[PDB]
């Protein structure tokens, strides 16, 4: 049964076919059985392929919108695609925003996985907010400025500052402070800061944990050396 | 890039190897394992040059003073030390000194003087004394303790900055 | 009873001979303060190396003298792959033929085969199907024709006079006095081949003349050269502005090299940035003039500017060591020069050490004076065009196609990295 | 002062340095060219005379593309050349930029550089050898002292005489930044960098002295010593570049044959040309040679003889 | 105004969204009115993107399919996937030759574009047999048969030894060949011929297309020499 989903969600993946098995996780997680963190790895990776890929074609978009100004009203037609995008982008986000008020934040059995659902709940605002202008963009950014809060505070707290899911975290958290309250400043701080405890916590992980932070700390020096200047 | 040839003599237990492996290591060594023969290479950023430090650390005990002299004859400058609770290594800093211009075959060779072991309880070479040595050849004096670490870099990077002088 | 041990990096210690003592026991403290460790480095006895375990009693051992060497167990390394498949013109990195479907790495951009992974390179540096249709997306100028114009430089072979003949024409006064007949004919066999060429991006070659001595006689540019903008007014260059000049640079070295001429001269100097937005590239070819002839050979005489030479080049162990790959190479150090904005070797006063440490492959140009905004990619691709060994040197056809994926790129990798994907790979 | 000069030293001097008060300054349109003396591997040396004094001297072009603040540097990094005063350093008189080019104004020699007298020669007697490099010894000294400046350009191309006899040098490393800018400009044929220089190992005036050496060895041999001759071509009594420098890298010196140069100067040259730049000899220990004390016992009518064998009347 | 639905599509080029680009085309093609040059090549593009993407996804099916050779309902999975996918394609060839034979085939005042639109028909029965099995596998390669013998017919007649299009037909018939008759020989026999012609005007290489027809005889070049075993 949900094995047979899980077989299904893995092929549709091999076949890089992601809608199919966006549609399979969230009767998956639907179906309300224990969750487990290999299994929604596979939603989260499906979710983010389609996402990224319409917030690329949103962003070439609008930057061709800005292209050119002093010409038609192909302008308008093309931002007429874009807020169709924009629709479709939002429809989709609160698809997946709803799915964890219904199953991933009530069934919340251990702490990391309510650290991961924040995150990923904060990280689909910002999605969001990338198209939200106004009071609509202030409410939702609000919004993942409170699940940024409570999901670090509970990494804190319980885990090691070391894991990857804490530093990624705090990345994406810099990362929405940069595009949103726009201080370098404070971000630049809190990055420093990771990264330094980060070190401080090193040769201390396990086998399979060995990677991911190595990739997690290019990342950040990449971003420190960028936001130096 | 820059490669350096230092050696450091002088006598037996004035603390040499132990200051060779805090620059090396950071760490202290609390045994004394007498020298026979023991060289080293660190590389080190000294006033913006990336630096390749050859360290030649050296028998105090003169019984093996044909490899120290085979040591000496590759090196470019010299960390001369004596320890601050020993008297007859301060003076015999003066055969240190004459040992150099012989195998060296020059009097214009890059020395610096080190006090070493300052952590200790009642020093018995005072700065005075050890100053107006070191006045007396026209070089540095740096007091270094290799238990604190404190002078351990001061002391091989004005060696290098001497070196550089000379060059 | 003491033990002379010599040790990796030149370096050697002595260590006493103490039953009951192990080797490794007796140089842990001489490895921690090298950095290294037994289980990772080999212990041999001079007997003419003869290898020991590491728990063998040094005792033993009185008198002898010990070799340490280093040893290679776990290469580890990755890189971040996530399977994809490219609907425009790419090819793999290693394999060199058209890619459809494959494999990709998130971090620096390299896409090889399926079939072609197991020699992709471990370090993260920064019955198969046939293949398919891609998308698609005697002319010398009589004498009294020619103004006689004003000097205006020197080069390696010639001299510039600025002349008119229906209007304002290039002269390049060759500095070649006697040609040979042979050497002559040749002259005019390039000439005819160069005569029937025409594109958008090479200055336009307009014939010779031979009565007042021998010159060649172009299209003038007006404007200036590139390695004034680079050098001389020190003119910064936007992202933009440099990957386009980059990419009409390599527009033309594709075409030159489609009806099969070698450059062999590609150096900043001979680029010119006509109405200051195209690329227009003369002073190519002419294998006459270089090389000075003692006969009816032509054997290789080195001439012009050596920062832009390759080391095979300089070498000159080849019987043809201007190949396409010397292109390549001129390609290379010009990408550099316009990414970093300072000349290659700025800290090496002696061009005779310079000559010798590229020789001998000792020295390399600088990969980390690259500034901080340019994207992983051209870096990659900077890396590679500057390869030691001819072979692996990629022909114009892939540079051009990668420039273009990386251009096409660009509207998206502005902004900071966000959230990295998991590893999502088998192996 | 205050040296070791003669009356007729001291007087040439005196002399020269009164020329040069009588100059002021310099302009591109103050001089005008009579003949050109050769072409150097980026640039020319004119025979030039100024107008407004009448007064004939040497003047080298040189072109090379800079910005105006590298100009700038390298006229001031030029003034030094004002206190330079010894017999054996070409005189000057001063330097200046117009049309983009680098105008160098210079005592003009008669005697012409080293390299046309041995082409015109073929060989120099052992004599003849031993006058110039006392000379070059002590004017590497001077500008040791005085200045504390390497020439690391020694070479028979940088050497003028007179028909007087008199010997001095030029293409001396004054100015850092000139020599920086000339680093990158073009390439040569044959070089004479010391080994360890290759290196990137500074060593100063050691590969002076080896430079030197050899280029009295191949003075004195009427032939470039790399590579050494062999059989045939020793017995008269188109290598790549890369391949030089290797072989130079890699390879024993050569040496004088014997028997046709005197022990003494086979010695000295064996010091001179030591692979190791630390065991070579210093000016100090080089001055106290056996074969440098007996050139010094003996006296040479170079002046006659130079004149003689180029063909001038006396 | 079918200039603005030209311009729909040429963005949706860039934005990488094909669907949106096909249907466009399609009803620039219901329009009813003869083509430019410069369309067709978008057209021919944005029907390739779909006809890859579903070949590459049935390619990795086949493969999983072939590798997992157990005894469980996952294999049955796959080959219903496999099965749905190939009825998508089976419909958008059939979408694709409906309106090449209702449009383009009955209007080609330019032997050219006669040729281009032969080769797309071949090449579109080739995408239908390499999926296709049985009596009706038989019917479509004759077709293709019909189409290649037609073009290039035509090709040989009015067309340059090294213009790209005649390059590309010979190679797409030399892979037709190769895959469906297995004949070597024969297809090994067509492409020395077509590369010797080719290299007859190696001269011939104007601006409009260089790295085309020099890419295509190098591909040439690649098979050829695989298939010399
Ligand atoms: N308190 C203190 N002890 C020191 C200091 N430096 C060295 N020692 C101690 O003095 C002893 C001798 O030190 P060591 O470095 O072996 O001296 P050495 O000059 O290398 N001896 P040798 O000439 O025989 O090789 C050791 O016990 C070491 O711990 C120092 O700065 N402070
Ligand atoms: N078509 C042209 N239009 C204008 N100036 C030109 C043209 N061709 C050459 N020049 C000038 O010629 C000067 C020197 O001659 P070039 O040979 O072009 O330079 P060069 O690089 O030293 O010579 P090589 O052979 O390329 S190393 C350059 O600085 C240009 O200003
Ligand atoms: N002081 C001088 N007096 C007379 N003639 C000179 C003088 N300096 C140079 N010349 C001549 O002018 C030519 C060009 O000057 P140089 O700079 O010596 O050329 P060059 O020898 O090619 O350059 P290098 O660096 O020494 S190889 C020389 O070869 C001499 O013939
Ligand atoms: O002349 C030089 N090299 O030779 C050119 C190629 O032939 C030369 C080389 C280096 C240099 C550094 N500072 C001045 N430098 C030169 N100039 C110079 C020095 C002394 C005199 I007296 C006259 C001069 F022009
Ligand atoms: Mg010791
Ligand atoms: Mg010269
Ligand atoms: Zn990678
Ligand atoms: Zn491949």
């Amino acid at each position: 049964d949900k094995e047979e989903l899980v077989q299904r969600a893995k092929l549709a993946e091999q076949a890089e076919r992601y809608d199919d098995m966006a549609a399979a996780m969230k009767e998956v997680t639907e179906t309300g059985v224990e969750l487990s963190n290999e299994e929604r790895n596979l939603l989260s990776v499906a979710y983010k392929n389609v996402v990224g890929a319409r917030r690329s074609s949103w962003r070439v978009i609008s930057s061709i919108e800005q292209k050119t100004e002093g010409s038609e009203r192909k302008q308008q037609m093309a931002k007429e695609y874009r807020v169709k995008v924009e629709k479709e982008l939002r429809e989709i986000c609160y698809d997946v925003l709803g799915l964890l008020d219904k199953h991933l934040i009530p069934k919340a059995s251990n702490p990391e996985s309510k650290v991961f659902y924040l995150k990923m709940k904060g990280d689909y605002y910002r999605y969001l907010a990338e198209v939200a202008t106004g009071e609509t963009r202030n409410s939702v950014v609000e919004d993942s400025q409170k699940a940024y809060q409570d999901a670090f505070e509970i990494s804190k707290a319980k885990m090691q500052p070391t894991h990857p899911i804490r530093l990624g975290l705090a990345l994406n958290f810099s990362v929405f402070y940069y595009e949103i309250l726009n201080s370098p400043d404070k971000a630049c701080q809190l990055a420093k800061q990771a990264f330094d405890d980060a070190i401080a916590e090193l040769d201390t992980l396990n086998e399979d944990s060995y990677k991911d932070s190595t990739l997690i700390m290019q990342l950040l020096r990449d971003n420190l050396t960028l936001w130096t200047s | 890039m820059t490669e350096y040839k230092l050696v450091v003599v002088g006598a037996g237990g004035v603390g040499k190897s132990a200051l060779t492996i805090q620059l090396i290591q950071n760490h202290f060594v609390d045994e004394y394992d007498p020298t026979i023969e023991d060289s080293y290479r660190k590389q080190v950023v000294i006033d913006g040059e990336t630096c390749l430090l050859d360290i030649l650390d050296t028998a105090g005990q003169e019984e093996y003073s044909a490899m120290r002299d085979q040591y000496m004859r590759t090196g470019e400058g010299f960390l001369c030390v004596f320890a601050i609770n020993n008297t007859k290594s301060f003076e015999d800093i003066h055969h240190y000194r004459e040992q150099i211009k012989r195998v060296k075959d020059s009097e214009d060779v890059p020395m610096v003087l080190v006090g070493n072991k300052c952590d200790l309880p009642s020093r018995t070479v005072d700065t005075k004394q050890a100053q107006d040595l070191a006045r007396s050849y026209g070089i540095p004096f740096i007091e270094t303790s290799a238990k604190t670490r404190q002078g351990v870099d001061d002391a091989f990077y004005t060696l290098v900055r001497e070196i550089r002088k000379h060059k | 009873p003491i033990v002379r041990v010599f040790l990796p990096n030149k370096q050697r210690t002595v260590v006493p001979a103490r039953c009951g003592v192990t080797v490794r026991d007796s140089l842990k403290k001489a490895l921690m303060m090298r950095g290294l460790i037994p289980e990772c480095c080999a212990v041999y006895r001079i007997q003419e190396k003869k290898p020991i375990g590491w728990d063998t009693d040094i005792s033993w051992l009185t008198g002898e003298e010990l070799h340490v060497e280093v040893l290679e167990n776990v290469p580890l390394t990755t890189h971040n792959f996530v399977r994809k498949t490219f609907f425009t013109l790419a090819f793999c990195d290693f394999c060199r033929k058209l890619l459809f479907q494959g494999f990709r790495c998130q971090t620096c951009g390299y896409k090889f085969h399926q079939r072609c992974s197991t020699e992709v390179p471990l370090m993260c540096v920064n019955r198969d199907r046939s293949s398919s249709a891609p998308n698609v997306h005697d002319w010398e100028i009589p004498d009294g024709q020619i103004t006689v114009g004003q000097r205006i430089g020197s080069g390696s072979f010639g001299t510039v006079y600025k002349g008119k003949w229906h209007g304002d024409v290039a002269v390049k006064m060759l500095n070649v006095t006697a040609p040979t007949p042979q050497q002559l004919q040749a002259f005019k066999n390039e000439v005819g081949v160069l005569r029937k060429t025409r594109h958008v991006n090479i200055l336009l070659f307009m014939g010779y003349s031979t009565k007042p001595q021998l010159a060649i006689v172009t299209q003038w540019c007006e404007g200036s050269s590139l390695y004034h903008h680079l050098h001389i007014i020190e003119t910064k260059f936007e992202m933009i502005k440099l990957i386009d000049i980059a990419r009409q640079t390599a527009q033309g070295m594709d075409y030159l090299h489609a009806k099969s001429i070698i450059h062999r001269d590609l150096k900043s100097n001979n680029i010119f940035l006509h109405e200051d937005l195209t690329v227009k590239i003369g002073d190519f070819g002419l294998a006459t003039v270089k090389s000075r002839w003692s006969g009816s050979h032509q054997f290789e005489q080195l001439s012009g500017s050596i920062l832009w030479m390759a080391p095979e080049v300089i070498r000159m162990q080849d019987k043809n060591p201007y190949s396409f790959q010397s292109d390549v190479y001129a390609f290379g150090i010009v990408l550099y020069e316009l990414m970093t904005g300072q000349l290659p070797y700025s800290n090496i006063n002696n061009r005779d050490q310079i000559i010798f440490m590229v020789g001998r492959g000792y020295l390399s140009p600088d990969l980390s004076k690259v500034r901080s905004n340019c994207p992983k990619a051209m870096k990659r691709l900077m890396a590679e065009c500057l390869k030691k060994k001819r072979d692996e040197r990629p022909l114009f056809p892939q540079i051009l196609a990668s420039i273009e994926l990386l251009a096409r790129s660009l509207p998206k990798i502005h902004r900071s990295a966000s959230e990295p994907s998991l590893n999502r790979a088998g192996f | 002062e205050e040296l070791e000069l003669d009356e007729q030293q001291r007087k040439r001097l005196e002399a020269f340095l009164t020329q040069k008060q009588k100059v002021g300054e310099l302009k591109d349109d103050d001089f005008e060219k009579i003949s050109e003396l050769g072409a150097g591997n980026g640039g020319v040396v004119f025979k030039v005379s100024h107008k407004p004094s009448g007064l004939v001297m040497a003047r080298k072009l040189i072109h090379l593309e800079i910005k105006p603040a590298i100009r700038n540097q390298i006229i001031r990094e030029l003034q030094v050349l004002h206190e330079c005063n010894s017999p054996y350093i070409v005189g000057f008189y001063g330097a200046f930029y117009s049309d983009g080019e680098i105008s160098i104004c210079m005592e003009h020699m008669d005697g012409g550089s080293l390299d046309q007298v041995l082409k015109k020669a073929g060989r120099i007697p052992e004599q003849i050898l031993g006058k110039v490099s006392i000379a070059v010894i002590k004017g590497l000294t001077y500008l040791r002292e005085k200045h504390k400046i390497m020439h690391r350009d020694v070479k028979p191309s940088n050497i003028l005489v007179n028909s007087r006899g008199e010997i001095k040098l030029c293409d001396f490393g004054v100015s850092g930044q000139l020599i920086d800018a000339m680093a990158n400009a073009f390439v040569g044929t044959r070089s004479y960098m010391s080994p360890e220089r290759l290196q990137g190992t500074h060593y100063s005036v050691q590969s002076d002295i080896w430079s030197m050496g050899l280029s009295l060895v191949e003075m004195a041999v009427g032939r470039y010593p790399i590579p050494p001759p062999d059989a045939k071509e020793l017995e008269l009594m188109p290598m790549a570049i890369f391949e030089l420098l290797d072989y130079i890298v890699n390879e024993p010196p050569p040496k004088l044959p014997s028997g046709v140069f005197s022990l003494e100067f086979q010695d000295f040259v064996n010091k001179c040309l030591i692979k190791n730049p630390a065991e070579r000899a210093d000016l100090k220990q080089l001055m106290v040679h056996a074969f440098i004390k007996r050139s010094d016992a003996e006296e040479v009518d170079f002046a006659g003889w130079l004149c003689s064998t180029i063909g001038l009347n006396q």
